[PDB]
């Protein structure tokens, strides 16, 4: 095989999403997801207190993105980032959680590119 | 069922002394929440001191690390600030807050303030 | 096409290569998780039971930096020799062999280039 | 000179008592090494008790955790086994071991063994 698969998501804050796997190297999977879970843990107060409906979808898009054919990268839309940031920034400031440089919302797409660049995914 | 936070435990101590602030929230509140301690010196901006989620996660301002401890009694909906090794620079009015969300609508309540004064 | 950072893992210094690919979101967190996974093996590396052990461990936790951050893996034969040569010492120190190190899971290193290749350093 | 292991400290104690084994390595050995204690009761298989590297990493058999302590003096190449809360089931010949590698060649030396006997 290729050495990669869609692996079950084991990040504790990325359960009960519309999808349940993410693209990972087979041998490095548990290690990679353990590292992602560690990186995501500082955001737990925001996820638990639910300051934004957009926050968990945004973070899980970055740490456990939907599994695509050939492992293609997917990204959340800039507007999602911006609303998650705005709605959760008071609580992030209260708990000393900085917004990482690699999450600066200007880095994310406007979601106005022709299909398949921007698309809608349906879930039953 | 109306929500109010009431503060106590401030006063005057000499430098090196200790104080314990208490902030008791009464009324109908969400059991998943954050509670914080803030302070404001006369004429200056209000500043975060420490915060704690209902789960027990804490955050501390650098200026108070190792000296102050925040803790809570969820049974009592009360948050505490144990203030050891007090310095004159800790003099300020101390405020507690209670922060939670219901269907993503923010609720942010504040206590009435308690004066802390640390003499030379 | 490269984003290589210096290898900071203490057990993965003085290798033929000195950088590794680190995704921005995972930096620091990765080295914390790697140090935790490698710590049980510190006696194996220090006492030097196998020439193959440190290369194998660092292949998993500090792999060579590739264009586009491509994944590389050590060969099954490397895993097998590192395991057999260090098994006496690992048993003496009660060091378990993790699931993600089971040697049968690693490549036979017989796929056509570039799937298997030789890297030169001289 | 050639490597030699000298053991001492065995003997007879009542259950609940204590003993200290020592094992002194002489000769040309690597300063980076592991030293261990193993035990074998007559008619039974030899079993690991505890081990320690020159760096200080330790490992203990579950049956002796909290009762036995292994330690070493790198200066004199000596390993010790402090055996507290002894039980009749600890009765056995205890062997010291020295394991190291030079250019990936294994050197593995064994002491002569010393008897530990724990009465009811
Ligand atoms: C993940 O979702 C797929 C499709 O919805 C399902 O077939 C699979 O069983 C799920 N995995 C679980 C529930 O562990
Ligand atoms: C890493 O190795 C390369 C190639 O030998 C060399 O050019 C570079 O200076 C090295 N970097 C460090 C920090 O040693």
């Amino acid at each position: 095989e290729t050495g990669f698969s869609c692996e079950p998501i084991t990040l504790r804050m990325c359960q009960d999403l519309p999808y349940n796997t993410t693209f990972m190297p087979n041998l490095l999977n548990h290690y990679d997801q353990q590292t992602a879970a560690l990186a995501m843990e500082p955001f737990h107060p925001m996820v638990n207190l639910d300051c934004s409906r957009d926050f968990r979808p945004f973070l899980c898009a970055l740490y456990a993105p939907i599994c695509m054919e050939y492992g293609r990268v997917t990204l959340p839309c800039r507007r999602l980032c911006q609303r998650a940031y705005s709605e959760c920034s008071k609580l992030m400031e209260m708990f000393g959680v900085p917004w990482p440089e690699d999450m600066e919302c200007s880095r994310f797409p406007d979601c106005d590119e022709p299909y398949p660049g921007t698309l809608e995914v349906l879930f039953q | 069922g109306q929500v109010q936070l009431v503060e106590s435990g401030g006063g005057l101590v000499q430098a090196g002394g200790s104080l314990r602030l208490s902030c008791a929230a009464s009324g109908s509140i969400s059991s998943i929440n954050a509670m914080g301690w803030y302070r404001q010196a006369p004429g200056k901006q209000r500043e975060l001191v420490a915060a704690i989620t209902s789960g027990g996660s804490t955050n501390y301002a650098d200026s108070v690390k190792g000296r102050f401890t925040i803790s809570r009694d969820n049974a009592k909906n009360t948050v505490y600030l144990q203030m050891n090794s007090l310095k004159p620079g800790d003099t300020a009015v101390y405020y507690c807050n209670l922060l939670y969300y219901i269907d993503y609508v923010e609720y942010d309540y504040w206590g009435q303030g308690t004066q802390v004064t640390v003499s030379s």
